[PDB]
């Protein structure tokens, strides 16, 4: 969860990405948006001789 | 009498915020450039609420000021009227009869709140009264406007006709919702600043495709 500053309509509780993926939300308790991006991962690649 | 609905109507579907993203969506929806009863204030008689009610008023002095959402209309059955009496819309579902000439001067529920220009979009699912509104100074005026579902009620309560009311100590245009597919234009603030319905030409099903 992040410190965005996302302008929402007032009616708007959730908002989605072009694949339609929930990426940030009206918090209940404080109604300022807040981006959502879930968290770090990637492939490991081992480097050996 | 009958006119044009001129791209009017158009509520969000959803509470979906989307920036610079156009989106395409299957709901209940009036129809683009489809046919409005017209009727002028000499009359407000008994109409059906079919799947869904467009209504538009334009009134300076707000001459209609009470709807009233009935199956049978005649105390009978919980009525859905809805009169904004001063500032204060009240809503209530009571089975009094009004007068018997319908002007303003078994209550479940209670909710109390040509210059202006009132839009309403009313349709009933589950018993929810889903009521898309907006009510703003400016036949039907040709720019897109985006409704917004002002009021939703809890109601719960089964409606299958309607009545309009006004009041005595006006030109309204009533329209029909139909299942259409749409492409909504989602601005940079998530405003709807263009529709298209893809059931009205071949351009706008290229343009929904
Ligand atoms: C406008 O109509 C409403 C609907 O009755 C009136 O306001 C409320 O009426 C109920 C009915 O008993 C009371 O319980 C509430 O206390 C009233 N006030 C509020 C703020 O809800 C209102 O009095 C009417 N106004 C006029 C001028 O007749
Ligand atoms: C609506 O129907 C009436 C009567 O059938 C007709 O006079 C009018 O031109 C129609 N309007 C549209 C937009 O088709
Ligand atoms: C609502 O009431 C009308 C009139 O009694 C009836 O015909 C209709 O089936 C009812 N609908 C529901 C969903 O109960
Ligand atoms: C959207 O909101 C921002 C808030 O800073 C405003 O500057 C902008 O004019 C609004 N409209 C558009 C189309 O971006």
């Amino acid at each position: 969860l992040t410190e965005s500053n996302k302008k929402f309509l007032p009616f708007q509780q959730f908002g989605r990405d072009i694949a339609d993926t929930t990426d940030a939300v009206r918090d209940p308790q404080t109604l300022e948006i807040l981006d959502i991006t879930p968290c770090s991962f990637g492939g490991v690649s081992v480097i050996t001789p | 009498a009958y006119t044009n609905s001129f791209t009017r109507g158009v509520y969000y579907p959803d509470k979906v915020f989307r920036s610079s993203v156009l989106h395409s969506t299957q709901d209940l929806f009036l129809p683009f450039f489809s046919n409005v009863t017209w009727f002028h204030v000499i009359d407000n008689p008994v109409l059906p609420f079919n799947d869904g009610v467009y209504f538009a008023s334009i009134e300076k002095s707000n001459i209609i000021r009470g709807w009233i959402f009935g199956t049978t209309l005649d105390s009978k059955t919980q009525s859905l009227l809805i009169v904004n009496n001063a500032t204060n819309v009240v809503i209530k579902v009571c089975e009094f009869q009004f007068c018997n000439d319908p002007f303003l001067d078994n209550c479940t529920f209670e909710y109390v709140s040509f210059k202006n220009l009132r839009e309403f979009v009313f349709k009933n699912i589950d018993g929810y009264f889903k009521i898309y509104s907006k009510h703003t100074p400016i036949d039907l005026p040709q720019g897109f406007s985006a409704l917004e579902p002002l009021v939703d009620l809890p109601i719960g309560i089964n409606i299958t006709r309607f009545q309009t009311l006004l009041a005595l100590h006006a030109a309204y245009y009533v329209g029909y919702l139909q299942p259409r597919t749409f492409l909504l234009k989602y601005n940079e603030n998530g405003t709807i600043t263009d529709a298209v319905d893809c059931a009205l030409d071949p351009l706008s099903e290229t343009k929904c495709t």
